[PDB]
């Protein structure tokens, strides 16, 4: 095709390309290197009824923690909300916090897998199941965390795009390969069935992206203009709002709200309260269902207004710069994009809580193989990063050529 | 009621929103479909390959 | 107000930690979001 | 080593010095014939160095008595290889200037040089055009004051001295020019610059604008500025100090309408009203009198913060100058379109080789490479710094801090040698005089309020006796002079008041003293109740390990919290590093534009056959009318054809001269293929009769003011999307990346209103 021959003969483009590719050539042989352990064999002969390899936590501390820290500046500190108000050197700290931070949380959560681990099974204990080997096995995996973290901070300098996103985007469909080896090691419904899941999975990436790349424009019109001195100017000035603001992260809040209470689940008591509250929380049947979804579109509201609150963006309109017409630039423009928000982010919700719950719905309908991932996050990071890319990417042909008036 | 009224003012900001045009919309299928068969058969080729040198090196 | 989102935030890496424990529906992914001149005149 | 290929060369040129002596002047003009003469035979001008620069250390020698050091020859390499040589003042940075710009000037190209101010550039084009002069070159000079045919015949002579203003604006007014002969400058050779940490890193962002015709009304300003007279701190206006941003409240809105006579301040209606009414708010309660300005004879003359000194030629930008002429009464120019647009980085980024000596670039070193890819050589001194540049002595309470600098130079003016103290603002000198007057010490106090007595207290300032008060606290031209009994004492001391954000405005005030080997000692009596260990407070640790060892804040020389306010400097320069690495990559999108249409401008006045051009810009206005009424994608006989001829009978053609069954149901390349071919037709018809002469003249000057028209726009269109592109942060996407694609896009709509303008015009003549 012709922009793969435009990017072919851009030698700068092309070798970021190619250094991305390279990277991700690092992440794949990053993932089929073994881990320490000798219970290798064990998850391969089990099955555990995801996999497990050293990048098995892989960027979720580090996830956990920027949201950990971004939830840390609402509140009354004055550390965090200096370093918040410095320009430069205060978001480099604030960084190198959020690393310290993601490296102990990812430290204690790789302990925290092991004692899972020996909870669930005696097959996957290791030798010495009291005796600090976990460490080691700790120190190995945040190893490997910081190796692909500092890869994306490679391949976000010297590469294409947004480096943690690259990897995500190249961990998560990394497994479809498996999944479409294994529908005709399972398929043998001859065909006019795997059509029409593959014309619904075309459809929903075209719904998932008629949602994603839309934004509300509010046009926010500076002052700084002599009107008496020339004919009108300016509407390419604007605040762009969009219907979706938070992301994955309130889906990546409803599986941690709902995979916490089968710890209490696994209490050693394991009572008729303790299978009756694990039948209750568990979202693929409908009791669990309605709490995933309800639970979703409570925490789209709140981390849409953590990182698009209202009241921070209208004192920056106040302070530097100007307003929005027919409305005053102090606490009338808040309470208005406050209803912006308000009308905004339900939509947002319900897009989230919908492609959320379509796996369920999905596998059942179709009873091809269970472990087939499209729904969700599966699909809305391979989706925003793979866009994302090429929108980042066909801005420099515009920049290559400016052709005048004489030609 | 705030129910009905309020559903009739989020039907009519939705109105407001700059959606994607179809030429856009298709522009976007056809690259976010490109991207993930190229990177599905190079995710491939390099599974196929590197399970070859670790059959080499045992 | 400010004691809550701390409650919010304390109680959110709790549960993440909890479920963290486990994880055993994982595979899913995260990510994250004065002027002076020259002038001249003619 | 580049170091040890200057002291080789400097070898080279004091053995050929060794060579040339008792010459006649007959035939030093004869050695600038014959370097001339090898120029033109195949030899390059590094091959002739040696030579060249032994012809004008020899010729300095006659002329003015002079003899330079080998210090100033291997300067002289550094500016000729390119790149910029820091050398220490003193030192003869203008007969360092004086040899590449011989050797450059030899080629036959035009060699300019820049200096700060026309009194600096009269004094060094009269004391090196006797050197120049002495060998038949030319030297021109430029002012403001000359005329368009005395600055041709300046340009066009060898070498050119002039400020960095009068050379910007001579660029900007030859891309305005109507002909070939009208335009002054020739093509942009070199440049020496004196004053390049202010010149290309200070003064680097500064629009040279030229405006023009005026909008002739007072009344808005005045308006605004009797009203806001009447408004109260803090119950009609927020007004923070640390950083000007005034701004009104709920009330002072809701009275603003009121008094104005509006339903609503904050609509599309009154956004001018509202900018006269910010900027009037702005005016008389962010800009305070004789601190951030000072009033001269008819004219606000700005003052800034950075540097002590006062700006003669500047305007405050965005219609704010006016509203401080429109509060203290004056008359006020009025605003206009702007026609052109430069900065000085733009401006010295499109020469073709450049150059310039300096006293402070080593953070601008690591500025210089990345922008104007030029090294800073620090050349190695004459005579060895002896003075006593010893560490700082820094403790709280900045009365006590004043207490002992009145007793360090009071102990120092009992021995009587001078003492040059170094102050920022206007109050803290005012507090200098009113301890040294209670000390019963003479002085004398020269601020931006008592500027015009600046020459006669920097030459008695440094005799013995006198002590001083300087604002300026990096001094450019003006140089100090000591004789007798300062140098049998430790010569002339220096005392900082401050430490500044920035370490080259330190070292410019240390370096006033040590000048040409001679004693002096200098000091930076630093708080911690100042703005630096404001913006630098780690409080408490600091505060108590020298609060517990006081006695009534007893001065502490202490070498680790020097290296933390260096480290505090290099923090506060890294952040600026940043923050102007961030705007120069917004800058280049229209850096782009305006060298794209520039070119393109040149090549309309340049060339001699534009009817091709002209023809070109009627087939690409004619392709796109045709591809906007004949859908590409759509089936044809529902094009709406019968719009089309009436768009092509209202635009190229008359009104009966295309009809309806001619076009009709045919291909859109063969239908524009007839249509140009009929424009052809009515075109040589339209030309027959005035053929050569006054169709050219007709065709130039619809393109030229159709180019300048769709720039002015542009221009104003580019700097309304600049100011808004930051919003778009606020849906995740990168606003730089948004600019660089709508800028694009504007440039291109642009480019096609430009070709429908000209051909609408010389169509329908
Ligand atoms: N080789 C030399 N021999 C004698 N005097 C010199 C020599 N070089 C420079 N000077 C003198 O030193 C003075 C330095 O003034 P200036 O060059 O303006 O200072 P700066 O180099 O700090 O700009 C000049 O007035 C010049 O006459
Ligand atoms: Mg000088």
């Amino acid at each position: 095709f012709r922009t793969i021959s435009n990017f072919m003969r851009v030698s700068d483009i092309r070798n970021k390309i190619i250094f991305t590719l390279l990277m991700l050539i690092v992440f794949r042989i990053g993932t089929f290197i073994p881990v320490p352990s000798v219970n290798t064999d064990v998850l391969k002969l089990q099955d555990q009824l995801q996999n497990f390899s050293i990048f098995a936590m892989g960027v979720m501390p580090y996830i956990t923690a920027s949201i950990i820290v971004q939830l840390l500046q609402m509140d009354v500190v004055p550390k965090f909300a200096e370093w918040s108000k410095q320009g430069e050197m205060g978001r480099r700290k604030l960084a190198q916090f959020t690393r310290y931070f993601t490296i102990v949380l990812g430290f204690i959560q790789a302990l925290g897998m092991s004692y899972g681990f020996n909870n669930l099974a005696g097959g996957m204990l290791i030798q010495n199941p009291g005796i600090g080997t976990y460490l080691l096995i700790a120190v190995v995996l945040t190893a490997g965390t910081a190796f692909l973290m500092w890869l994306g901070e490679q391949i976000t300098a010297k590469g294409v795009g947004n480096g943690i996103s690259i990897i995500i985007f190249a961990g998560i469909v990394s497994g479809i390969p498996t999944i479409l080896n294994q529908i005709y090691a399972q398929q043998f419904l001859r065909i006019v069935r795997l059509l029409l899941v593959a014309l619904a999975v075309v459809a929903v990436i075209v719904g998932v992206i008629y949602i994603q790349q839309a934004f509300r424009k509010i046009p926010i019109q500076y002052a700084k203009r002599l009107e008496g001195r020339n004919p009108v100017g300016g509407h390419s000035t604007h605040l762009p709002l969009k219907v979706n603001p938070a992301g994955v992260i309130p889906v990546i809040f409803a599986v941690s709200f709902l995979i916490a209470p089968p710890t209490i689940a696994s209490f050693f008591g394991t009572n008729d309260v303790t299978l009756w509250i694990r039948r209750t929380f568990d979202y693929t049947h409908p009791v669990g269902m309605t709490i995933y979804v309800v639970l979703i579109i409570a925490f789209t509201y709140f981390y849409a207004f953590v990182q698009v609150n209202p009241e921070q963006m209208a004192d920056n309109l106040k302070k530097q710069g100007g307003y929005i017409p027919g409305i005053r630039p102090g606490k009338n423009t808040q309470e208005y994009v406050t209803r912006i928000l308000y009308r905004l982010t339900l939509v947002g919700s319900l897009f989230l809580a919908f492609i959320a719950v379509l796996p369920v719905f999905f596998v059942n309908f179709a009873n091809l193989p269970p472990s087939a991932q499209i729904g969700g996050t599966s699909l809305l990071i391979v989706v925003g990063v793979a866009l994302e890319t090429m929108k980042q990417l066909e801005s420099q042909l515009v920049k290559r050529h400016y052709r005048g008036f004489i030609k | 009621q705030r129910v009905t009224n309020f559903f009739k003012e989020v039907v009519r900001e939705l109105k407001k929103v700059s959606w994607p045009n179809r030429k856009e919309l298709v522009n976007y299928t056809a690259v976010v479909l490109a991207t993930v068969a190229f990177f599905t058969v190079f995710f491939a080729v390099i599974d196929l390959g590197i399970s070859q040198l670790i059959r080499l090196v045992f | 107000a400010k004691k809550t989102a701390i409650a919010i935030a304390v109680a959110l890496a709790g549960f993440a930690t909890v479920a963290s424990y486990a994880q055993y529906e994982d595979g899913c992914s995260g990510e994250l979001e004065i002027a002076s001149g020259y002038y001249y005149y003619s | 080593r580049t170091l040890n290929r200057y002291e080789k060369i400097a070898n080279d040129i004091d053995a050929i010095r060794g060579d040339y002596e008792n010459l006649s002047d007959d035939a030093l003009k004869h050695k600038t014939i014959e370097f001339k003469e090898r120029l033109e035979k195949g030899a390059t001008t590094d091959d002739l160095l040696v030579e060249a620069f032994a012809v004008v250390r020899e010729a300095s020698r006659r002329v003015t008595g002079m003899f330079p050091f080998k210090v100033q020859l291997m300067g002289g390499v550094a500016l000729h290889d390119g790149n910029i040589a820091e050398m220490k003042t003193g030192e003869g940075k203008t007969l360092t200037s004086t040899l590449p710009v011989y050797l450059n000037a030899l080629t036959g190209k035009g060699v300019h040089v820049v200096t700060v101010n026309e009194y600096l550039a009269s004094r060094d084009a009269e004391q090196m055009g006797k050197i120049f002069e002495f060998l038949g070159l030319t030297v021109g000079l430029n002012l403001n004051s000359m005329s368009k045919d005395e600055k041709r015949e300046a340009y066009a002579a060898d070498i050119t001295y002039s400020t960095n203003n009068e050379l910007g604006f001579d660029y900007l007014r030859d891309n305005m020019v109507l002909y070939k002969e009208q335009m002054v400058q020739r093509p942009l050779h070199f440049a020496v610059i004196d004053e390049v940490d202010s010149i290309l890193i200070d003064e680097a962002r500064t629009p040279l604008i030229i405006s023009g015709q005026a909008a002739k009304s007072t009344k808005l300003y005045v308006q605004a500025n009797a009203f806001v007279r009447t408004l109260k701190a803090e119950k009609d206006y927020t007004y923070d100090i640390k950083t000007k941003a005034v701004q009104l409240t709920e009330e002072g809105m809701t009275k603003a309408e009121k008094a104005f006579g509006i339903d609503n301040l904050f609509d599309v209606k009154h956004v001018a009203l509202n900018h006269h009414i910010n900027q009037a708010l702005k005016a008389h309660v962010a800009m305070q009198k004789d601190v951030d300005y000072v009033v001269e004879d008819g004219q606000v003359v700005i003052v800034d913060s950075f540097t002590g000194r006062l700006m003669k030629g500047r305007r405050y930008s965005e219609g704010l100058h006016q509203a401080i002429e429109a509060k203290e009464g004056l008359e006020i120019q009025n605003e206009s379109m702007t026609l052109a647009t430069i900065t000085f980085q733009n401006y010295f980024r499109m020469y073709e080789k450049l150059a310039g000596m300096t006293g402070t670039a080593k953070t601008e070193e690591e500025e210089f490479r990345n922008i104007y890819n030029m090294q800073v050589v620090t050349i190695p001194t004459n005579r060895p710094v002896v003075r006593d540049d010893r560490p700082d002595l820094i403790y709280r309470t900045m009365e006590g801090k004043f207490k002992a600098v009145a007793e360090d130079v009071a102990q120092r003016y009992m021995t009587g040698q001078p003492v040059l103290v170094g102050t920022v603002a206007v109050e803290t000198s005012e507090l200098i005089s009113k301890l040294l007057k209670n000390k019963g010490i003479p002085h004398q106090v020269l601020n931006a309020k008592n500027h015009e007595r600046e020459a006669q207290i920097i030459e008695e300032a440094g005799q013995k006796g006198a002590v001083t008060i300087a604002t300026n606290m990096a001094g450019r031209g003006t140089d100090i002079k000591l004789g007798e009994g300062v140098k049998e004492l430790g010569g002339l001391a220096v005392v900082g008041t401050e430490r500044h954000e920035s370490r080259r405005i330190d070292n410019q005030l240390r370096g006033r003293s040590g000048r040409q080997g001679d004693p002096g000692i200098t000091q930076f009596y630093l708080s911690m109740e100042d703005e630096l260990m404001r913006r630098f407070g780690a409080e408490r640790t600091m505060a108590m390990l020298d609060r517990f060892g006081m006695d009534d804040s007893t001065p502490i020389q202490s070498k680790m919290v020097s290296r933390a306010v260096e480290s505090s400097q290099k923090r506060v320069e890294g952040n600026n590093f940043d923050s102007r690495k961030q705007l120069l990559q917004y800058d280049d999108v229209l850096r782009q534009q305006r060298e794209v249409i520039y070119k393109q401008r040149f090549e309309v006045i340049d060339s001699e056959n534009l009817r091709e051009i002209v023809e070109n810009m009627i087939k690409s206005s004619l392709e796109r009318a045709i591809a906007a009424y004949t859908p590409r994608e759509e089936l044809p006989e529902e094009w709406k054809l019968d719009g089309l001829v009436d768009l092509i009978n209202t635009t190229y053609l008359d009104e009966g001269a295309l009809e309806k069954s001619d076009i009709f149901g045919k291909e859109p390349d063969e239908m524009l293929e007839l249509i140009m071919d009929r424009i052809i037709t009515k075109y040589n018809e339209k030309e027959e009769q005035f053929g050569k002469e006054q169709m050219r003249e007709f065709e130039k000057v619809i393109v030229l003011r159709a180019v300048d028209s769709k720039w002015m726009d542009h221009i104003d269109a580019m700097d309304q999307l600049r100011q808004g592109i930051h919003l778009r942060a606020y849906a995740q996407t990168n606003p730089l990346r948004e600019y660089q694609m709508e800028g694009f896009a504007m440039f291109e709509h642009m480019i096609e209103s430009i070709e429908d303008e000209v051909a609408k015009f010389v169509m329908k003549a």
